[PDB]
């Protein structure tokens, strides 16, 4: 469930980032700014999020 | 469509409503403008 949550909030400011539909993965840090997008790529290339 | 959400019904309604202006403003990026 907290999953799903957290997964659920980031993929919203993403979509708040691509507003009218508009680099390497996200670092695993609390100080590692990056691209709404990367974060999520970090996410994908972590674990197989669809499947 | 989806809702994504018979006294209260009517504001959900207006909410559902409420949500679609605000999605095609962003949509349109109207906001920026």
């Amino acid at each position: 469930n907290h999953a799903i949550k957290l997964l659920t909030s980031l993929f919203q400011d993403l979509q708040v980032e691509a507003l009218h539909k508009g680099g390497p993965p996200a670092a695993l840090s609390i100080m590692a700014q990056s691209t709404s997008i990367q974060r999520i790529q970090r996410l994908i290339d972590s674990v197989p999020l669809m499947n | 469509f989806n809702p994504r959400t018979d006294q209260a019904s009517a504001i959900k309604t207006k909410n559902v409503f409420i949500a679609q202006n605000v999605a095609s403003l962003q949509e349109l990026g109207g906001s920026e403008k």
